[PDB]
RNA sequence: AGGGCUACACACGUGCUACAAUGGCGCAUACAAAGAGAAGCGACCUCGCGAGAGCAAGCGGACCUCAUAAAGUGCGUCGUAGUCCGGAUUGGAGUCUGCAACUCGACUCCAUGAAGUCGGAAUCGCUAGUAAUCGUGGAUCAGAAUGCCACGGUGAAUACGU
């Protein structure tokens, strides 16, 4: 089983998952690294004055994380825990088998 | 027992492989001279052993991705002086002397508002 | 059982298709998407029909649903994974042993596998179809896949199923399509029918007819087609591919 | 925007996808090559009558916030005026000012 | 090196000379050297009487120079006579294709007419 | 211009009154906005007086206008010179 | 609903493409970065000279698709011509988006082949991966960039001095 973890703040992420990969290591199995992926970086500028002035702006950007985690020999019991768990808002979590 | 830099300049990078033999050279699985039409790039890509006479003493092999050509052969150089300042901690002060051993920093600046380029600004003409 | 629509049921016609799996097999070749173990095999037959198989079959775009801003197109391409609705979880079609089992009683699961080749192992063409139109209106499994075969034993059977019997291996005509598929059914039925034809020079890989909503448990007749005004791709002429390349 | 603008925009949405199946399978028919050429003519002289404000290219997106129709952004819904205001208060998540 | 009834250059490769034609563009003068089986790279001094003419004949399958001047002249008289937008902008010499006036619009207009 | 596969397009409201002017044979000018029509052959022999902003003109179809589109005999705009 | 903001004796500003051989054309062949995609990005296959069409894999994406970088390089040709330079203008024939492209779209093929031979007085940008020059992406967006915002390739000149 795969599990891909993706939000907006990295000190969150580096949260999930090691919360993920303690349950993981609790109820028996091995869990394959969690290991990071390129982090999106949508960018977007803006006329900052309400009339004229095209060349004043402002230049924003949002930063998506994204960290992977596997289950090598998934056990019975993980299987439910691990779709159990209610897990901090702001994270984006895809279990998919 | 084989010897080992990487090495970058601009978009370049450049993990290179250094063993004792007879000179030979591979880049990308091709030979040099196939690999680098320009002139200039091959002698780039060895004066750091034209300068301490290891051309013939040495046998090299090397990967580059990223960059244009200007580029990987400056990113061969830095690999060479690494892996070359460590089969031989010797050498190091006279690489360094030639100025072979800095890694060059120089990046294209990034495009910015109200202007055409990096620091062109569009025309106003006062005539 | 019968094939009833519980939630969602408000639509003009059912869709059967019908893999020409020769053709269909052929095009696999030509396009060099992967050889997968069913045709991996494709080996003769005896009767010239039994290549006439089921791909799926589909209920039209409900009224409900295209009041939400849905179109045929979107419809036959995502089915219950639709959104605003139905939207149910996506059948894949590159996982496919990865969708939820059906529950098909082996009465079924058996006659199934004669008419849908790739059906059941690590196929599971069966498990999908069920997700991507059944699933959402709330149909009996071992029903719906049943009214599939039904249907397609009837065709077989008709003056449709013997031409293709006959004209094996040969090129042939819409028109002489046309007679073989009315002199069962009528001349008023024939454009009901639609056909898809690939590769130069074109040859048949797919068959879909569209029967009315009414009509699907009850066997087919004069009145139990609904004509749409697409013929398909076909053109003037095409080969009956036979088995091979 | 005139309340009116806003109001024009929400007949517009409602019609285009209501009708939006009609058009779509009467549209499909025209650009069959290989379609009756009875049906298609039916189809220019059908297609042309039901209500114009139906067509997806008739709406504007307008900022889901003061109406505004220029400056929109799509990740937003809003203005660029309305995205800097909300941006500044920290009411879009992840947003920020950025630098390289 | 008289194709048409004018005057081709005889120095210069077949390709490039044939152009001189006026309705044969580039396309053209490829497909000639290859219906009329002759080298692109020929120059027509360099050539047959018997290679000018199968040559000759090629060109024949077109509408070209007098001939075509002709169609052209009547196309835009057509347009005139019946008055349509596309006819006026032929009158009064303006953009026919919808480009701008109020400023360039120079190649029609021709040079500038100062004020006053 | 359209694509050829699509047919030539006229607006319905026209297309149809200009059956009862070549069926039930009449000899008036008729009023019209559709600029977009293209001029069909039935349309010959018929004045049709096209909508250019402000005012209908007259267009006594001919066999040379036919393929082209009504407004292109209604100019729009105003203009003498300076 | 139709038209207008796209009008054109003319004046000014900001750009693009040129005037050629450090170049045009044909064949052959190297080396990037950054970014976008859900009912969206759309391969492979078939059709078409081409814009495109039909069919339909994969991908909510370091995996699939956009999407083959170009200048460069080798071999050939043109031989200093208003030219094999330039590509404006216009006729003919198409495609696609869209209820709909007459006024007023983008693109394609065939033909046409203008001004322009490096620009008076004046006047602007830039001190290093900068100027110059070459390609790539995005936002807006049914369709409609030579603009805007971004991204790499090649890569100079000269600062005595006040
Ligand atoms: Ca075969
Ligand atoms: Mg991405
Ligand atoms: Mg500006
Ligand atoms: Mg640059
Ligand atoms: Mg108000
Ligand atoms: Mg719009
Ligand atoms: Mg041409
Ligand atoms: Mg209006
Ligand atoms: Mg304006
Ligand atoms: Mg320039
Ligand atoms: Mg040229
Ligand atoms: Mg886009
Ligand atoms: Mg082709
Ligand atoms: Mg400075
Ligand atoms: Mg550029």
């Amino acid at each position: 089983i795969r599990i891909r973890l993706k939000a907006f703040d990295h000190r969150l992420i580096d949260q999930a998952t090691a919360e993920i990969v303690e349950t993981a290591k609790r109820t028996g199995a091995q869990v394959r690294g969690p290991i990071p992926l390129p982090t999106r970086k949508e960018r977007f500028t803006v006329l900052i004055s309400p009339h004229v002035n095209k060349d004043a702006r402002d230049q924003y950007e949002i930063r998506t994380h994204l960290r992977l985690v596997d289950i090598v020999e998934p056990t019975e019991k993980t299987v439910d825990a691990l779709m159990r768990l209610d897990l901090a808002a702001g994270v984006d979590v895809q279990i998919s088998l | 027992n084989q010897y080992y830099g990487t090495g970058r300049r601009k978009s370049s990078a450049a993990r290179v492989f250094i063993k004792p033999g007879n000179g030979k050279i591979v880049i990308n699985q091709r030979s040099l001279e196939q690999y680098f039409g320009r002139e200039t790039a091959r002698m780039v890509v060895r004066q750091p052993l034209e300068l301490v006479d290891m051309v013939e003493k040495l046998d090299l092999y090397i990967t580059v991705k990223g960059g244009g050509i200007s580029g990987q052969a400056g990113a061969i150089r830095h690999g060479i002086t690494r892996a070359l300042m460590e089969y031989d901690e010797s050498l190091r002060s006279e690489l360094r002397k030639a100025g072979f051993v800095t890694r060059d920093a120089r990046q294209v600046e990034r495009k910015k508002v109200g202007l055409r380029k990096a620091r062109r600004r569009p025309q106003f003409s006062k005539r | 059982l019968a094939l009833q629509a519980k939630q969602y049921g408000d639509f003009d016609r059912y869709v059967l298709a019908l893999s020409w799996q020769t053709g269909f097999c052929q095009s696999q070749h030509d396009r060099n998407r992967n050889e997968r173990d069913e045709c991996r095999l494709q080996t003769e037959t005896t009767n010239k029909a039994d290549f006439l198989t089921v791909f799926g079959l589909w209920p039209g775009l409900p009224k409900s649903v295209a009041a939400r801003g849905v179109d045929e197109r979107r419809w036959m391409r995502f089915g219950c994974a639709t959104r605003p609705i139905p939207n149910l979880p996506e059948a894949r079609a590159s996982r496919m042993c990865s969708s939820p089992e059906t529950g098909l009683s082996l009465e079924t699961a058996a006659k199934l596998s004669e008419v849908m080749p790739g059906a059941g192992g690590r196929s599971c063409l069966e498990r999908y179809e069920y997700a991507k139109f059944g699933a959402c209106f709330g149909f009996d499994p071992d029903a719906y896949f049943g009214t599939m075969v039904r249907l397609n034993q009837e065709i077989k059977e008709s003056e449709a199923g013997k031409f293709l019997a006959d004209n094996y291996g040969k090129t042939v005509s819409r028109r002489d399509f046309d007679a073989a598929f009315a002199k069962s059914w009528g001349k008023e039925n024939v454009k009901a029918v639609k056909l898809t034809c690939q590769g130069n020079p074109a040859y048949l890989t797919e068959i879909q007819i569209s029967i009315k909503a009414d009509a699907i448990n009850a066997p087919l007749s004069a009145n139990s087609f609904l004509p749409q005004p697409h013929p398909g791709n076909c053109g003037k002429t095409f080969v009956i591919d036979k088995a091979g390349y | 925007a005139k309340q009116s603008m806003k109001a024009r925009e929400v007949k517009r949405v409602a019609l285009a996808d209501k009708y939006f199946a009609k058009r779509a399978e009467l549209k499909a028919i025209i650009s069959d090559v290989n379609a009756s050429d009875e049906d298609r003519w039916n189809a220019v002289l059908k297609l042309q009558t039901l209500p114009r404000d139906s067509s997806p290219s008739r709406q504007r997106n307008r900022c889901r916030q003061t109406g505004r129709p220029h400056g929109f952004l799509r990740k937003f819904g809003l203005s660029r005026i309305k995205v800097r205001e909300a941006a500044m208060r920290g009411e879009i998540p992840g947003l920020k000012k950025a630098s390289w | 090196a008289r194709i048409a009834g004018i005057n081709i250059p005889d120095h210069k490769h077949a390709v490039i000379a044939l152009t001189s034609i006026y309705g044969v563009g580039k396309t053209r003068s490829k497909a000639i050297l290859a219906a009329a089986g002759i080298a692109e790279d020929v120059k027509i001094s360099e050539l047959s009487e018997g290679q000018i003419d199968t040559l000759r004949d090629e060109v024949a399958k077109f509408v070209v120079e007098g001939d075509l001047r002709r169609e052209i002249s009547m196309s835009i008289k057509r347009l005139m006579d019946l008055g349509c937008y596309r006819g006026l902008r032929h009158r009064r010499g303006l953009p026919v294709r919808g480009q701008r006036t109020k400023t360039n619009a120079r190649t029609r207009k021709g040079p500038r007419k100062p004020i006053k | 211009p359209r694509s050829l596969k699509k047919g030539p397009f006229i607006d319905l409201h026209l297309l149809k009154k200009v059956e009862k002017a070549v069926e039930s044979g009449d000899k008036k000018p008729l009023r019209t906005w559709s600029r977009r029509s293209t001029i069909f052959p039935n349309m010959i022999g018929l004045t049709i007086a096209v909508h250019n902003g402000r005012q209908h003109v007259p267009v006594f179809v001919t066999d040379e206008m036919v393929g082209h589109k009504l407004g292109e005999f209604a100019p729009t705009r105003t203009y003498r010179g300076h």
